[PDB]
């Protein structure tokens, strides 16, 4: 049946699998239930990755080497394909008589073991017609009888929905649980196996560089397990060598190499950043504040959070940085975050808390629980933040939502993850999580019933801490108050409101030149404490676009030409002059 | 008061005749 | 297992079954057959067929008595015996069969028993090399059912009581206060090693309320690590709504997310001795304190597959924020008063009093004090300087700066949290601009102390 | 007519005013006239429906995993279909 | 695309789990990274290492077609993965791999193609690269974690609008031929 | 429906992701639409490009139906693709 | 009881060539025809109302000769009403 089986010990002798390092007990427990008089059949049920079948193809490559013990000398495991079986089993009984002289043959040598890796398939093996007549079935009575010794290999979900589902077969099989190995223990595998790594790459990898796998892909790498983990980054790492230039770093992979790759994996900013990256951060506040004039408190504790993170000082399982933005309207909460998405070059992940008023809408950002029509759907907050780890999360309005969304990022701003509905864990390390809340804007714009108008700034903070829980307030970085928009600040804003004119008026071919006398109209006209910046888009939109909009549509402007602006001090109105330049 | 919304095919063996 | 013969032919054209070729036979009476079927089956597919399972006359077969089975392996013991060249005593075998259906509760008596036989001489057989000890001892048996069970019960080790004389010593070092909590959990650890637990429930179902910022998870989560077992964290924030409480049993059979199954019975299956972290539970559903009322008593949970999870051996600790505003509350009058037993009050109204009653022990976590911020405040520029080691940089900070920063930082109400702020802005946000662009860059250091004139620290760095 | 001739905020709608003003004074009117004028359709919405908090999530559908999901909002499906539309909202005060 | 494909080298030239997995929104271009690679090995462009393979597309449809008898999908599945083995030079491509986890298969067999080519994959004798969406990834593919870790995820991002108007000069050539008509620059952009 | 037409077949002359979809409410002739371009066809009023193709219906419901196994509705799916893949004048329709 | 059956119903109606009649309750009607858009524009729904009390005598009166003449013996118009 060398078609249907092929031997390990053969393959182990010539070619070879892998070293097997540890798992000692694992092994010694295996041995032991294929010693047993009945029901000697081990299952080795693990986590994937874990190296179910390193143990069950570790035993082969074990006994020819001779450190077995002297039972197991002379056993023979072979490696079954359930494909083979059926690649020609059309007609009726083909599938029987292949399985039951495979057994036969067993029985016979009396000294062999079967491996059957993925054994969850063979609960389903093929059975033509309805009857519960299958691989399993046909190999139930030997297995109790104990004629023939059987390893099998499955994971805990295929297991304990597949094959718990056959009580009498789940009874034949002795469980044996393999256990995710420790972080000791995946470096001394990766040093036995390094040396079939090395020859297939012409690498040599130093003893921190396989340190450096071990511990980086754990704080990093989630989803995947330790083992599996540390020796995907450390192959990975010594194919970029082969295809690196010619003599370059052929020889040796450095430290640096692993933590490049483990970035690439995890789409996390790599370590040791670039002076490109260097140079964005540094300026990173001086071009925030240009588009942002005033507020630099809020820029600082932005762009200082974001540089502790990429030094190398960030929080070891928490967020880059949480802040709540507080200010009366038009102050620029919002405006600096979407700002600072642009600046860094990283997604923007916008969400409308107004959205998620209700209780029910939670369900939204973590997905229905299974068994609902939204489980195919997932999480937006989780699905999100998965497909762009490293951004900005934007929460607008956050004091509009329902305190039951407070407390979901409650664990997102201390433990770092959220779970989806089907299980998944987000990671939450690399994304800056920017909440704006317009609590108290009633109270700061009130005025008070007084001689003297209290201010109302400190009011604003009582709301905050009775709409938020203490516990909330606590995993908060800070809470940064936009406390105002000054007039200085206002002349500035004008400028900025014209140069977006400018850009849109560029397109139709018109260029538009402002008098300083008509921008300082245009500040005192429109400026207001209580509404910040917004009341300068209205006057800019009413006092310039709308007679240009006018021209361009129907006059002078159809085609670009420039067009001047200038104060008339005795009328105190806007002079708009308009030049055609077409000829 | 809110309310959740909770929410063939087989190969076959030919024998031939004898 | 006749129920296979039911069908066995569905080729086209002959349309032809076993159980069809036999039945006018059977219906005839000339030939009689036994059968054995499990009680699914026979249900399921036995049944189905009437004109079979008319004619057939069930006999019911259940577990025996424990006294019934142990005379069973006894009646074996030649045959095991032989094969395995070992003897077994008569306390051996009474052991077994206690000590499997005590611990191994899948299987039903009498294989299970016997699986602790043959795997026992096995391991006898096989263990000694020199092949020094061939019979089997009552010790060898409860080490035999204890892998099998995946049980920690055991004689304990030299290795592992040392570690559990300093669980206590250790976590205090890392977890600074709290020395209740802290005495709490080793107690009930240890007696669990030792065999005075809780027959039928977890070693230690502890509910932990206390001020923000106080070590509550931490302790937990480093009970863990020092134990050297697997956490088993849920938040349980994500199962705020009654429906998402099924998710951690499993959705009912038939639907989407059936084959998934239970989150909570399939961790605490694949790690049975964990620590099993439920953080927020106030905010749960209140469905979700009935799941654990059960667990609490019972010692199982059964999920939508009707597997069972051993929470015996899993440490249950729930970590509540409930009367956490009371805590933080100023009462009026010119003396601030102690509004701990409001707190309590409010744990009272949010959960059962049958629920309190079950619970090993309710601990209220006390405010830091001055002398433990100290602590803490050592604690986190330990991990700064870890994180430091990474990028070749040393730092030094003296006694009166850390005396500093402790005072800036410290506010009872809000707990420990303040004090990484304060690291962060004060120490880490210098060493970060230095770190990307400065003296840092490279092998750097680095000196902290309090200007005593001008009340503020002064940091120098020195590129080496 | 700014927005059309390319001066538009470019990420707020075209306009947004709030018609304030004594019954029968030609606010309602005025937009139905609009829609007619430019060919555009006419996005009728009457706010008085909407007196509760509960009523909002018919807007923008209900949350997976609860009744009526599949349905979608009115608003979001309706701005869907026309995107060029005047979006009237009758008794916004009401709401 | 020379950061995506560059990856996709590197996780091909690996000793174990050698199969790129294109993960991305519709749209993105994976399948034009996947059979760019093609194009590219005409070319030469791509690495020596890669120069001399052949790229091949798996038609789903076109395997389980006609397998009604038992036996019939294992012979076709197991008869392309011994002739990938064999060449040692041929990568599969496997569009919309999600399907396969869905491949032919009995109500109550749990035999697919998935379990089939995992003890391949994992030995990596065979080459497969993969092209599925976030939805699907996610919400079947990442399921079967077994399969999951033996392909490689590479993300791919949408490109910048810069980007993306050199990708439509280099694609106007074919487009003006079909429709005899040139573009202007200004168009494009 | 000469406006709704005349997009159908600027969608078909593309080079790629040359399907339209005709999204209406019930009984706006959205299958007249589709019907009728074969009809405008064999009259030849429809434009040099258009002339000299053939409009099929798929039908789901008997392609489904008879299956019974696992590879008989891709055989048949495929076969059915075939033979619009050959001529490349061929259009589909699927109601 | 064509609603016990409801693949092959919409493509018989769609193809228009053979009418057919379906007999479905109120009920089922509900739950499949008003569900189903296809399925309730080609089916024309006739309303069939019970018949009233002096309906239904007569009804009986009517088919009382048949009966009468199967067993041979008759039933009074009394004992009918
Ligand atoms: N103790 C070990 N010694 C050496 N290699 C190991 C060990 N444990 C795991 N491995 C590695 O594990 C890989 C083999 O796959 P496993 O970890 O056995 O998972 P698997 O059985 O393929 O998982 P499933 O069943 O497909 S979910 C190879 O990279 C092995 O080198
Ligand atoms: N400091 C500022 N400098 C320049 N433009 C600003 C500033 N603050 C606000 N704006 C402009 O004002 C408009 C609204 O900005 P937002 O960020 O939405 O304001 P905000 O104060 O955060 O709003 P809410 O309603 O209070 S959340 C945009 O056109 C911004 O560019
Ligand atoms: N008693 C403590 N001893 C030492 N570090 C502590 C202590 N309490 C908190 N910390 C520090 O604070 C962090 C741990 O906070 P947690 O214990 O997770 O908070 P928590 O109990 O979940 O908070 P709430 O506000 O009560 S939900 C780590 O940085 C610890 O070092
Ligand atoms: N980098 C690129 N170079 C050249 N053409 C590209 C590129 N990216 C996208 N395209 C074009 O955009 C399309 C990319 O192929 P698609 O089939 O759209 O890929 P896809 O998004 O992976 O597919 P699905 O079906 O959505 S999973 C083709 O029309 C390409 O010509
Ligand atoms: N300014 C107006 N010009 C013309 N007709 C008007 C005017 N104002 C009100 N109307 C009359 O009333 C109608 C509009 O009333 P409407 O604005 O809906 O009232 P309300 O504001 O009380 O809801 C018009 O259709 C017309 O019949
Ligand atoms: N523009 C049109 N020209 C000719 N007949 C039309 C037109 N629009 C509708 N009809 C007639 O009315 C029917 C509309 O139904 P149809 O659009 O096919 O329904 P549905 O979209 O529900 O399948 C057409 O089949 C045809 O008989
Ligand atoms: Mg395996
Ligand atoms: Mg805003
Ligand atoms: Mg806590
Ligand atoms: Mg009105
Ligand atoms: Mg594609």
């Amino acid at each position: 049946t060398e078609n249907f089986t092929t031997n390990l010990n053969q393959l182990a002798r010539v070619g070879g699998i892998d070293p097997l390092i540890g798992r000692e007990k694992e092994l010694e427990r295996a041995i032991q239930v294929l010693c047993r008089r009945r029901k000697n059949n081990p299952l080795l049920v693990g986590e994937s990755g874990v190296g179910k079948t390193a143990i069950a193809e570790g035993l082969a490559w074990r006994i020819v080497q001779g450190d077995v013990p002297e039972v197991m000398a002379d056993c023979t495991i072979y490696s079954l394909d359930i494909g083979s079986l059926l690649a020609g089993t059309k007609y009726r009984g083909d599938f029987e008589k292949r399985f039951k002289a495979l057994l036969k043959q067993l029985e016979q040598d009396t000294n062999s073991i079967l491996f059957i890796d993925e054994i969850h398939t063979i609960i389903g093996a093929g059975a033509a017609s309805g009857g519960q007549v299958d691989a399993a079935n046909l190999i139930k009575p030997l297995l109790s009888s104990g004629k023939i010794r059987v390893i099998g290999s499955t994971t805990y979900q295929e297991f304990s929905n597949i094959f718990e589902k056959d009580r009498a077969l789940a009874r034949r099989f002795q469980k044996i649980d393999i256990t995710e190995p420790s972080i000791e223990e995946t470096v001394q595998i990766i040093n036995g196996l390094k040396p079939k790594y090395e020859a297939h790459h012409d690498v040599r990898y130093t003893a921190k560089a396989v340190r450096a796998a071990v511990e980086l892909a754990v704080k990093y790498i989630n989803d995947r397990h330790l083992p599996d983990k540390a020796i995907d980054v450390i192959d990975e790492a010594g194919a970029r060598a082969r295809l690196m230039p010619v003599s370059k770093r052929k020889k040796t992979v450095n430290v640096a190499d692993i933590e490049s790759v483990v970035a690439r994996i995890a789409r996390i900013p790599e370590k040791s950043v670039s002076q490109s990256d260097r140079d964005t951060l540094k300026n990173l506040g001086d071009r925030l504040k240009m588009l942002v004039f005033g507020q630099d408190k809020a820029i600082e504790a932005l762009t200082e959070a974001i540089k502790m993170a990429r030094a190398g000082l960030g929080h070891e399982h928490k967020p880059v940085g949480s802040f709540l933005f507080a200010g009366p309207t038009g102050v620029g909460k919002t405006e600096v975050t979407v700002q600072l998405s642009k600046a860094l070059g990283i997604e923007l992940l916008r969400f409308d808390m107004s959205e998620y008023m209700e209780r029910h809408t939670v369900s939204r950002l973590i997905g229905a629980p299974p068994g609902y029509v939204g489980f195919d759907q997932g999480g937006l907050l989780t699905d999100a933040v998965i497909k762009h780890p490293h951004a900005v999360l934007l929460l607008d309005e956050i004091e509009k939502a329902h305190p039951d969304v407070f407390n979901i990022l409650l664990q997102v701003m201390d433990n770092g993850t959220l779970t989806d509905n089907n299980g998944r864990k987000a990671d939450f390390r690399n994304v800056v999580l920017v909440m704006t809340t317009n609590a108290g804007v009633r109270e700061t714009e009130r005025k008070s019933i007084g001689l003297i108008h209290q201010d109302n700034s400190t009011d604003a903070m009582e709301e905050i801490k009775k709409i938020f829980t203490p516990e909330f307030r606590n995993r908060l970085d800070n809470i940064i108050w936009f406390d105002h928009l000054s007039t200085d600040v206002i002349h500035q804003v004008v400028d900025k409101f014209i140069v977006e004119l400018q850009v849109q008026l560029d397109q139709k071919g018109v260029s538009l030149e402002v008098s300083q006398e008509a921008r300082n109209w245009l500040a005192e006209k429109g400026y207001d404490r209580a509404m910040g910046a917004r009341p300068m888009a209205r006057v800019i939109q009413d006092n310039l676009k709308k007679p240009l909009a006018n021209e361009l549509l129907f006059g002078s402007l159809v085609d670009g030409g420039q067009v001047t602006v200038a104060l008339d001090k005795e009328k105190n109105e806007l002079t708009y002059g308009f030049q055609s330049a077409q000829k | 008061k809110t309310n959740d919304w909770l929410d063939e095919k087989v190969r076959d063996a030919l024998k031939p005749p004898s």
